[PDB]
């Protein structure tokens, strides 16, 4: 009675997730990641078209999945 | 240079929200069940609320 | 009322947390006497008497086919019927026959949980543990020598839970 | 002919008694003395009602 | 052992051993955190 046969390989060693990890929130006290980060009367064009793309896409640091990037430092907005 | 008198007024907006008073000692958010709520006397007892 | 027989005192039950709450005198039971003579007192103490002897010592001494869940079920292991499997050129439609496999599939449904609990306690074991006490001399010592558990709002750990915050 | 749309209204009356909630476990009347109100639960334990 | 490695303490910083990577656009990735 061993299931580990089920999961994926990470390599000759199963990729068994922490069992840790039971779902449990309420009203107060239960915090969850990814937080909501974000005719003109005015022409600049410039900003206002780079605004745009930046309003749509994304970016912070638990964001783990896969790598960082290369040289390192630790940083913030867990 | 010319300008009147003036008297200030002072108001705050708070929308999508609601205001918490959460039923904990120290107000925190200590858990979900709060310590006050395991006070025995709160929980052994009856009581009334105005 | 009497040091000696006295009316015994009830445990109140907090079903929630599975703890006992404080206790109490037995006040709706009580048996209005104050209507008779000597004879007819005598008799009722003698009975209350015999109530508090049955209480101090029932508590003191008194602390194939597995039924699965209510319904039994069957077990087999080489009940494999269908023994084709779908190669490169075979087609399986639809199949399936239930069938709960001894070791597997019993022993995963009948494993208890990971690690046993700590805390409150049931109802029928706190009928069974939780027997009216009958207290003798009430309250006889020096302060701090009296059954705290008695008091509803008083805490074993911290001293006298003030209620109200 | 010219009967016109309607609903529906329904009430009881019933006077001269009293509603009964018998305190047994099956609520039939099998005695004076009600199963239920002799068994152990709550012939020891004291309990709050509401 | 190494003493290549910032000390924040006596003891060294070293990360997981674990820590060696890849991913293919396939979505031979879509994976989770590093919690």
């Amino acid at each position: 009675i061993n299931f580990a046969s089920l999961a994926p390989r990470h390599g000759s060693r199963p990729f068994m997730g922490n069992w840790q990890d039971i779902g449990t929130s309420n009203m107060s006290g239960g915090a969850f990641s990814w937080g909501s980060l974000w005719k003109a009367w005015n022409s600049s064009t410039g900003q206002m078209l780079r605004d745009k793309l930046k309003e749509q896409n994304f970016q912070q640091k638990v964001v783990d999945g896969l790598a960082s990037g290369i040289s390192g430092v630790v940083d913030l907005a867990n | 240079k010319t300008a009147v008198d003036s008297i200030t007024q002072k108001k705050f907006l708070c929308d999508r929200t609601l205001w918490r008073i959460p039923f904990s000692s120290n107000f925190m958010s200590m858990g979900a069940l709060t310590d006050l709520g395991q006070n025995l006397l709160y929980a052994n007892s009856a009581h009334a609320l105005d | 009322m009497s040091k000696e027989i006295p009316t015994p005192y009830m445990w109140s039950y907090q079903p929630q947390m599975g703890l006992a709450a404080g206790a109490a005198q037995d006040y709706s039971t009580r048996i209005n006497y104050m209507s008779a003579g000597p004879h007819m007192i005598s008799r009722v103490n003698g009975i209350r008497a015999h109530r508090n002897r049955i209480l101090l010592e029932q508590a003191a001494i008194t602390t194939l086919t597995i039924r699965g869940r209510g319904i039994q079920l069957n077990d087999e292991s080489v009940s494999s019927s269908l023994g084709l499997r779908p190669d490169g050129t075979f087609q399986i439609g639809g199949a399936g026959r239930p069938s709960f496999t001894p070791r597997q599939a019993i022993l995963t449904l009948q494993t208890s949980s990971s690690e046993p609990r700590s805390g409150g306690i049931g109802t029928l074991q706190f009928i069974e543990e939780f027997v009216p006490s009958v207290y003798f001399n009430p309250f006889s010592g020096p302060p701090g020598h009296y059954p705290d558990q008695f008091i509803p709002n008083f805490d074993a750990v911290k001293d006298s839970a003030d209620g109200y915050d």
